[PDB]
């Protein structure tokens, strides 16, 4: 394990996951030679001995806090409520220690929601891989479209400004990629010869996600933009 | 030698060894009869200490009597509204009725939480305390203060609810981790600092010996503690008696019981920010130092006392400052802003409305009042703050007499040449530095002089033995006291050969890389054997026990 | 004809008419001095009975003294672990210290919940009872039994904590709904049934006349 | 809205408005439920032969997608109602199955009702 851990560090990996269950003499040695590698201090509870509500995770959190740049705690959900308790727990920990972010999940199909709501460095699967690393993990796209269904990723309007843009493929392009990546956004036409006051209503709207600009507005648009 | 201690008119505290697995079970069944006994501890303690108690108990108990067991997670996070409900809902699952007798097995977290459950379950039921940490044996288990934490701060919701029994089995200290030991010493120091300058002085001398034993890797956990078994018994009995008496006089903290929150006004403010990663006693240590410094700023406490309290706290490996590297490491560099600390102090329970009340030491062993004293926010802010805003202005036509601290150059010499002389000298204005403290103990162990204090440590009475010193078999630890190592290197060459032909001066890790080459060259040249024991031209140094230098030219 | 009643060695119960908006404020300030008074009732009672008390109180109180007010939802569901925390966290928002004097204005739900908060806040603070239901005037406000409900059953967690004062202003019965009146008569019947066959006989004769009114 | 379960009010894209702001369609909620563990996927089968050119998989998989369900329909060629067939049929993953030639008659003994 130690030799494998050093193979990671020597290879200049951006993140390295050491379990908090590892003996102290190895946690020290890996921490001391970590260099610019970010340490993910992890613990998994497959046998479900721990609990979010009761605070039986704290001893591991406290340990991971002083060893890791990122804490990773993973438990098991038996019922939907177990995801609520996790989310509440994580929130309380981030309030107390802003400076060390957390990956918190529940395994099993019951705990799929915890993957959606985790937000930061959620581990995901992908259909092209032969297995899933953990049972019932969702793909980045699936989570992203799950987030969309709950409005955690609020839909946005994307535009093409200029003319003539009747035969422009940009809408086909970006709408396809939105669908393909799991985002809920939508791209549309907006023909105009000038950078009007009506244009900047769309551009400064809170629904605005972004926009392509083509002839003849590539130059005339710049004054309306901040940077 | 099972000694009992009286509290609130009855000897309900008992201090013995190995009572958990015999006496306690039988005493519960005989003095607190019930249909239902509920034993609650934490996950760290359960499988080690509960199953054997169940065996003993269920063998002694009669047919229609039952013992229920439950473990909660360890640590401060369990003094919570949730954990309370978790325990209560569980108890009610088993139809625990009003006759239930609860057994709190654990430290102060268990003591406070389970006690508060006992205080409120069916509007109150009987419970006992079985403290397993040093802290709980000397403080938490006695007095009947039970509470939980809220997000706002420490022990803000709770109840006064006295246990029917407090079973103090010193044997639990055998499995207690080193950190939790040091943690509880904060409360032991505190109790001595407010109440007894003689016990305080003992804690100073015992510090080196206690830590050594606690950190020892000896053949068993019991044999580990055997060399300081008498010291621990003195500390527990002594500290428990003070509290028991204070609690008897003032159960509900109308005045005198304020004194047991020494270091806690500020300590609990840090703890609200730094817990659960920073422990209670660790915060109390930091708070004690600030509440001492506050008293000093207010002109109520002498500076020498503040230094003496700080040095004691540090000699038990407790933090003296919130900026301790260990606190940063454990807390992930968690900041404690003054505005947040003051916000936490505004809900300190000693406070009379908006007026904050803090225990001010007048000296070591005395308090300014027999209760907490009102302190202005401005003064509390100044002590907690890193920077000073200086308002310009000094009274018109002022004239003052100010005495700064003694010069360590003249003070360090004064001790040496007083100790070597014939007769008796009283030294005024002596700077009690690390050089003095270690040279003093060094000369004591060389039987070179008799030392004694007057005017609460401001005058050092020295009766020297005219240069007749005896070579110490044991090495003389000096820490990183430079002037001490230099002065003692030539002084310890004067001592006649008693137990050993030579006598050795060692110290800190920093001392061992500190130069003494030229002085050793002078001693070798003037007929005094001296060999380096680790690094060349620096300590540790074994120096011969001649009858002084050869003399003549040097 | 303000009649007082002795309990636990002192006449701390007072039964009169129209004392909420005069006597009570003054008696609190004179017999239970504090920096901070906390008046807690429920949403049904608040805007009817709290604002006029605040006017009277803040006119009488000295410069460095304050009155805090809070309403919880009405009914049994508020005798809960949550409502307890809700009140306590709110109190601590305003740096309520140990000298705080709590005023329980309402029926037995308020009496029990707020009393239990009083019993445990900083390990106990002073509080008074101002019963507004028949039940609370004849039963709940007296005796110092405070509790909350758990999912298991009734009043299973609580504390014995005696109020320093019990102000029984019979005038509160004027706005009390008919159902809550009948509700409290159960406790009145009970008390008579265990203790006094003559009062019992009076309750029989008075029944027709009471309901009608 | 996703977690409500019972008589959740929904929208539909063909309607001019939404009755309330931010209500989801039955399909959207149903695929939201699928992304979390709440509608567990199921295996659907076509039993018989030859079923190489059968449109049933196209039919049912399309409707699963269209309705927001996560289930999947697949081929299983077999001339007989085997012991291996009833492993699939009695599996807890089993959602249902179509049966065609020559098993329309020979299947009945394996079924309860
Ligand atoms: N009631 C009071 O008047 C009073 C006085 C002082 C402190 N306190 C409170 O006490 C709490 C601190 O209690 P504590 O310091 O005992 O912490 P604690 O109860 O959490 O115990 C310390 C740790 O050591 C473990 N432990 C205990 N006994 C052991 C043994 N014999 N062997 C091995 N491990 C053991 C515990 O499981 C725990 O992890 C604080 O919340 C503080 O507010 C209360
Ligand atoms: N501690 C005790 O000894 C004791 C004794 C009896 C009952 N209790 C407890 O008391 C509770 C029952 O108390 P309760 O019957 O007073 O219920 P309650 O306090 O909820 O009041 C009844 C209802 O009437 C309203 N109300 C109160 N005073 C009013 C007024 N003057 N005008 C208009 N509306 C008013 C309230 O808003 C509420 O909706 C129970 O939970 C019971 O367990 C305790
Ligand atoms: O018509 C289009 O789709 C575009 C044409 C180019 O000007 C691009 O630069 C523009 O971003 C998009
Ligand atoms: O002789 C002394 O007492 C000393 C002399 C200087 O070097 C000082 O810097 C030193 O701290 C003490
Ligand atoms: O080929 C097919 O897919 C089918 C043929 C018929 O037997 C149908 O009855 C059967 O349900 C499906
Ligand atoms: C951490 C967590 C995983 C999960 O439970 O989804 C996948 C595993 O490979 C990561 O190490
Ligand atoms: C009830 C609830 C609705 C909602 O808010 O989703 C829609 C409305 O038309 C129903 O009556
Ligand atoms: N040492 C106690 C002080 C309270 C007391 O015992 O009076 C504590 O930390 O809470
Ligand atoms: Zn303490
Ligand atoms: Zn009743």
């Amino acid at each position: 394990a130690l030799r494998l851990y050093q193979t990671g560090l020597r290879s200049g990996v951006e993140y390295l996951d050491l379990e908090m269950t590892m003996p102290d003499h190895i946690l020290q040695a890996v921490t001391d030679a970590k260099g610019f590698t970010s340490i993910i201090a992890s613990h998994h509870d497959p046998q479900c001995k721990l609990s979010w509500k009761s605070g039986s995770w704290i001893p591991f959190y406290n340990k991971a806090l002083q060893y890791g740049d990122v804490i990773k705690l993973v438990g098991v959900a038996r019922e939907m409520a177990d995801n609520f308790a996790l989310t509440n727990f994580k929130a309380k920990m981030l309030a107390a220690h802003d400076n060390k972010p957390m990956i918190a999940l529940n395994m099993g199909t019951a705990g799929k929601l915890s993957r959606v709501l985790n937000g930061f460095l959620t581990p995901v699967s992908h259909p092209a891989l032969p297995s899933k690393a953990a049972p019932g993990q969702l793909s980045a796209t699936e989570i992203r479209q799950a987030l969309s269904l709950i409005g955690e990723i609020e839909p946005k309007s994307f535009y093409l400004f200029g003319k003539p843009i009747s035969a422009s493929r940009s809408p086909a392009l970006h709408n396809t990629l939105f669908y393909k990546t799991g985002l809920p956004h939508h791209y549309s036409r907006f023909e105009t010869d000038e950078a009007s006051k009506a244009l900047e209503s769309l551009i400064r709207s809170p629904d605005f996600g972004g926009a392509s600009v083509t002839i003849p507005l590539k130059l005339d648009i710049m004054p309306l933009l901040d940077s | 030698e099972p000694t009992r201690i009286a509290i609130l008119g009855k000897e309900d505290i008992i201090v013995d060894h190995g009572i958990w697995l015999n006496f306690v079970a039988h005493d519960l069944l005989q003095t607190l009869p019930s249909s239902t006994y509920v034993l609650i501890t934490d996950t760290n303690l359960y499988t080690t200490y509960v199953p054997p108690f169940q065996a003993v108990f269920e063998a002694a108990a009669p047919r229609d009597v039952r013992l229920l067991t439950y473990a909660i997670p360890p640590g401060e996070y369990s003094k919570s509204r949730e954990t309370k409900a978790e325990i209560e809902d569980w108890m009610l699952s088993h139809a625990c009725t009003r006759d239930t007798v609860i057994i709190a097995l654990g430290g102060g977290v268990i003591g406070d939480m389970i006690g508060y459950v006992a205080a409120t379950f069916m509007r109150g039921v009987r419970f006992v305390q079985v403290p397993t940490t040093l802290l709980a044996m000397v403080d938490s288990s006695i007095g009947g203060k039970t509470a939980i934490d809220t997000p706002m701060g420490k022990n803000l919701i709770g109840a006064f609810w006295q246990p029917r029994r407090i079973y103090i089995d010193l044997a639990f200290l055998e499995t207690l981790p080193v950190r939790e030991f040091i943690n509880g010493m904060a409360e032991v120091i505190k109790t001595a600092a407010i109440w007894n300058e003689t016990e305080f002085t003992a804690l100073e001398e015992n510090a080196a010996a206690i830590l050594e034993a606690v950190r020892s890797k000896a053949s068993s956990p019991a044999a580990r503690l055997a060399p300081i078994r008498h010291i621990l018994k003195r500390i527990v009995l002594g500290s428990a008696r003070v509290k028991a008496e204070v609690v008897s006089a003032d159960e509900r903290e109308g005045g005198l019981r304020n004194l047991l929150n020494f270091g806690h006004s500020i300590g609990h403010a840090y703890e609200a920010i730094l817990a659960p990663q920073v422990l209670h006693g660790e915060c109390v240590a930091i708070g004690m130092v600030k509440e001492a410094e506050l008293a000093r700023y207010l002109g109520v406490l002498r500076p020498s006392a503040v230094a003496r309290l700080t040095k004691l706290i540090a000699s038990y490996d407790l933090p003296t400052s919130v900026h301790d590297k260990r606190i940063a490491k454990l807390s992930a560099g968690k900041e404690c802003p003054v505005d947040v600390l003051l916000q936490k102090m505004a809900v300190d329970k000693k406070n009379e409305g908006r007026k904050k009340k803090i225990v001010l030491l007048s000296a070591i062993g005395k308090t300014y009042e027999k209760k907490a004293t009102v302190v202005d926010d401005r003064a509390i802010r100044l002590v907690l703050s890193p920077s000073v805003r200086v308002t310009p202005g000094v009274p018109k036509g002022l004239s003052v007499t100010v005495t700064p601290p003694g010069s360590k150059s003249i003070s360090n010499r004064a001790l040496v040449l007083a100790a070597l002389g014939e007769g008796t000298t009283r030294i005024h204005g002596l700077l009690h530095s690390d050089d003095v403290q270690y040279m003093l103990a060094a000369i004591e162990q060389l039987h070179g002089a008799d030392f004694s204090w007057e005017d609460a440590g401001e005058i050092l009475v020295v009766t020297g033995k005219g240069g007749k010193l005896q070579a110490s078999k044991e090495p003389l630890y000096l820490g990183n006291a430079g002037t001490a190592s230099r002065f003692l290197t030539s002084v310890v060459a004067l001592c006649a050969p008693s137990a050993v032909s030579s006598t050795v001066l060692t110290g800190n890790a920093r001392m061992k890389v500190r130069p003494i080459g030229a002085l050793v060259d002078a001693l070798r040249a003037n007929g005094v054997g001296v060999k380096y024991l680790e690094k060349e031209k620096s300590l540790p140094v074994e120096v011969d026990a001649a009858g002084g230098f050869a003399g003549g030219v040097i």
